[PDB]
This record gives structure tokens, C-alpha cells and sequence, in this order.
């Protein structure tokens, strides 16, 4: 009965990372419309997308680590 | 696009009316400077 | 008048419109709008052009000069406007008309 | 910083090469603010007030009618307007009466473009009262 | 019952690619409205929308990788 | 008990096809607004939509493909 809980738990805990990709498409989908209005690429705009991918994935990749301790 | 668009007008024909209303809301003192500009003096001659 | 009176012989069939009663009273901006309005609503859809006038240097010496008029929207749609912002072909239609009334008022003064 | 603001009527000149940090212009297709390094555009105007914020403690409440705002590649703007008057030359009392009379002719317009001319006139007097 | 815990987990962890499915649908919804202002297409407008896709679908594809380990 | 783990893996895996159905509303929504700027439509404006529509549905079918593996 311990085995029947560990495998449903982590697979439930994987669901949330779908939330992460559905915002992380926006943070490059705002930089496409960002650079196409004002070519300010090499300055601070592109580095925000480097922060923007790094931040929201940290909301995402921790949820995968939640799945591991249920599995282990 | 607006209502003055897609009905067959020009932006000068827009700009004539909205500037004419400002010259009607002026007082009696500054009515002469609305009479000053008042640029209806050029005649029209087309040969046909 | 005296432009039309000189050119009445050689170029009587290349006239579009002629504007008389000019120069008695001082010119104003409303007369630069009367002329520029009738240059559009005539039926003649053109694509380039130029204006000729006498820009003066001093009391003694003037000079007849030459300045072009980019009236067409698509010749004003080149590499140097793609850097610019959200202007469409409707905003540039309204803007390029207004600069026709500002080159006539510059020429008339 | 390092801006240039030019504000000229046909007959008079307000600002020549003197910039103060923030310009508010009523655009035909919305509104904007000039951050002194704004991404440059070529816009045209609607009837509405221009409130230039001087450095100088206070602001400057002008009211344009129809002009053109050209902010360009270098940090420099050129705002040219046709009827750029201040507030105290206008009377509010005549501006109240001019609204509903142009609404009365709106139903009485038989044509489709002559009625479209009436829709231009009611919009300018609507921005007249609310600015006052 | 021991084989049943294998089956229940992967169908739950399947859905973590649903948002990453829509997370690539918006990065192409930008380049329509991005290019239609500024025709600078073959340059870094399109080259950035390539990077946003393969990064986001990989985070969806790793969500399918854990579906196999729950399966196997 | 052996039949019951077939249908949870059938029901829960089919859920993820909802996400990519949300994505192709974006790209066909964005082609309406991109065309209203610049009528160069029969060129790569509309062709980028059929680029994007095929790429998002490929993820959603990739979600739906495990529903036929894990059921059978």
C-alpha cells in the first residue's frame, strides 16, 4: 500500500510544471514584440529574458524536486 | 480609421472643423486674433 | 496670376488648377489649407513632386530655390521608417498630408 | 535628460530648444508620455490639452487643436500645432451651449458624409468642456 | 495491484505537457504580430523564436521522460 | 482490479489534449490582428500561422499518443 501511494504522488506533483512553460512562452513572446519595436537588443532587454527564463523555471523545477522525495 | 475615414474625407477637412470650434469658444477680447488668421482669401480658377 | 499668364501659350494644357487673388493681403495658414485641400480632391493621384520659390538671403539678394515633396505614402515607406514605431499606412496617410500644408505655408512666407 | 522640445504655432513660438523632462500629448490613436528617450514615432493629434511639465516647480497647461508630434532618433521632439492657445483665453460658458446644438443637427442630417461632419464637431466640443 | 501503481502515475504526469503545449502556441502568436510591424524577418526576429520553441518543448519533453520511469 | 488501472490511465492522459487546443486559439487569434496592420497576408504572414498551428498540434497529439500506448 506504500507502493500505491509513491507513484501516484510524484505523477500528481509533475502537473504543475505545465504552468511554468505556459508563462515561459510569454517571456520570449514579449521580447519578439519588444525588439521589433525598438532595436535595443544588446542592452538591458535581452538580459531580462535571461532573467525571465531563469526565474519562472525556478518556480517550475522545484516542483519536480517535490516529486522526487515522494518517489524517494 | 474613424468616422471621418471610410466616408470620404481628408485630414485637412478634419482639421478645419476642430480648429474652427476653438475660434468660437474664445472671448470678445481674443476674437480679433481669430479674425486675423481666417485664411479664406484665395480664389479658385480651373479652366474647365 | 502671373505664373498662369506667362505660361498660357506653351503649357496651357498641363495646368491642373490656378489660384488667383494672392499677395494683396498678407498670407495666412488658412490659405495654405485651402490650396492643399484642393490638391487632393481633384482626381489626380500623383506620386512625386517638387515646389519652386524665392527664398531670400538679404534685402538686396534673393534666390530662387528648389524643394521636393514626398507626397506618396509608399515612397515614404522605405528602410528609414522600419526603425520607427507603430505608424501604419493610415497614420502615415494623415501625417504626409499635413506636411503638404506646411511646405506651402513655408513657401508663401 | 539631453532632450529638445519645440512648440510653435503658425504665428507665435512657445518653446525653442528648451526641454523639460516630460511632455503629455493627446494622440489621434490614444495618448503617450515622452520619457526624454522615448522610442520615436510620427503621430498626429486629436483635440485635447497639452500639459507640459516645466522643471521650474510647476506645469504648463496648453490646449492644441490639430497638429503633429514628431519625436525622432536623437532625443529631440518637434511638436507643431495649428491653434495652440492657453486656458484663460477660452470661455466655459459658450462651450456648454455649443455641444447640444450640434447634437440637435445630428438627427437632422439626411446625408451620410454630412452626418459624418457633425460627428467631428461634437467630439471637439466634448474635449472642450472636460478640459475645463 | 503492484502493477496498478505503474498505470496511475504516468497518466497523471502526462498532463504536465498540456501547458507546455500552449506554451509554444503563444511564441508563434507573437511573431505574427511582431513581424507585421517591422519586416526584418530573416534576421534575429525568427532566430529568437526558434530558441523559445526548443527550450520550452524540451521542458515538456522531460515531463514525458518521467512518465516513462513511472511506467518502467 | 486489473481493469481499473486501464481507465485511470485512459482518463487522466486524455486531459492533456486540452492545453494544445488552447494554443491554436492564440495563433489563429494573432493572425487576425497581424493582418489588420499590413495586408501582405498571402505571403509569410499567413504561412507562419500554418507553421505554428502544425507545431502546437504536434505536441497535443504527442500527449494523446500515450493514451493509446498505456491503455494497450
Amino acid at each position: 500500500i506504500d507502493t500505491a501511494a509513491k507513484f501516484i504522488g510524484a505523477g500528481a506533483a509533475t502537473v504543475g510544471v505545465a504552468g511554468s512553460g505556459a508563462g515561459i512562452g510569454t517571456v520570449f513572446g514579449s521580447m519578439i514584440i519588444g525588439y521589433a519595436r525598438n532595436p535595443s537588443l544588446k542592452q538591458q532587454l535581452f538580459s531580462y529574458a535571461i532573467l525571465g527564463f531563469a526565474l519562472s523555471e525556478a518556480m517550475g523545477l522545484f516542483c519536480l524536486m517535490v516529486a522526487f522525495l515522494i518517489l524517494f | 480609421v474613424a468616422y471621418w475615414r471610410q466616408a470620404g474625407l481628408s485630414y485637412i477637412r478634419y482639421s478645419q472643423i476642430c480648429a474652427k470650434a476653438v475660434r468660437d469658444a474664445l472671448k470678445a477680447e481674443f476674437k480679433a486674433n481669430a479674425e486675423k488668421t481666417s485664411g479664406s482669401n484665395v480664389k479658385i480658377v480651373k479652366v474647365k | 496670376d502671373k505664373i498662369r499668364g506667362i505660361l498660357h501659350r506653351t503649357h496651357s494644357d498641363q495646368f491642373l488648377v490656378t489660384f488667383k487673388e494672392v499677395g494683396r493681403k498678407p498670407p495666412t495658414f488658412g490659405d495654405a489649407s485651402v490650396i492643399a485641400l484642393e490638391l487632393l480632391n481633384s482626381g489626380y493621384e500623383f506620386d512625386e513632386g517638387s515646389i519652386i520659390f524665392n527664398r531670400f538671403r538679404s534685402v538686396i539678394s534673393y534666390k530662387t530655390e528648389e524643394k521636393p515633396i514626398f507626397s506618396l505614402d509608399t515612397v515614404a515607406s522605405a528602410e528609414s521608417m522600419s526603425i520607427y514605431d507603430d505608424i501604419d499606412a493610415d497614420v502615415l496617410r494623415n501625417y504626409q498630408e499635413y506636411s503638404l500644408a506646411n511646405i506651402i505655408y513655408y513657401s508663401l512666407k | 535628460g539631453q532632450m529638445s522640445f519645440t512648440f510653435a504655432s503658425p504665428t507665435q513660438v512657445f518653446f525653442n530648444g528648451a526641454n523639460v523632462r516630460q511632455v503629455d500629448v493627446p494622440t489621434q490613436t490614444g495618448a503617450f508620455g515622452i520619457l526624454a528617450s522615448h522610442v520615436p514615432t510620427l503621430q498626429v493629434l486629436r483635440p485635447g490639452l497639452v500639459v507640459v511639465h516645466a522643471e521650474d516647480g510647476t506645469t504648463s497647461k496648453y490646449f492644441v487643436s490639430s497638429g503633429s508630434v514628431t519625436v525622432n532618433a536623437d532625443s529631440s521632439v518637434q511638436l507643431l500645432a495649428e491653434e495652440a492657445v492657453t486656458l484663460d483665453m477660452l470661455d466655459p460658458g459658450v462651450a456648454k451651449a455649443n455641444l447640444e446644438k450640434a447634437q440637435s443637427e445630428l438627427l437632422g442630417a439626411a446625408d451620410e458624409a454630412s452626418r459624418a461632419e457633425i460627428q467631428i464637431r461634437i467630439e471637439a466640443n466634448e474635449a472642450l468642456v472636460k478640459a475645463l
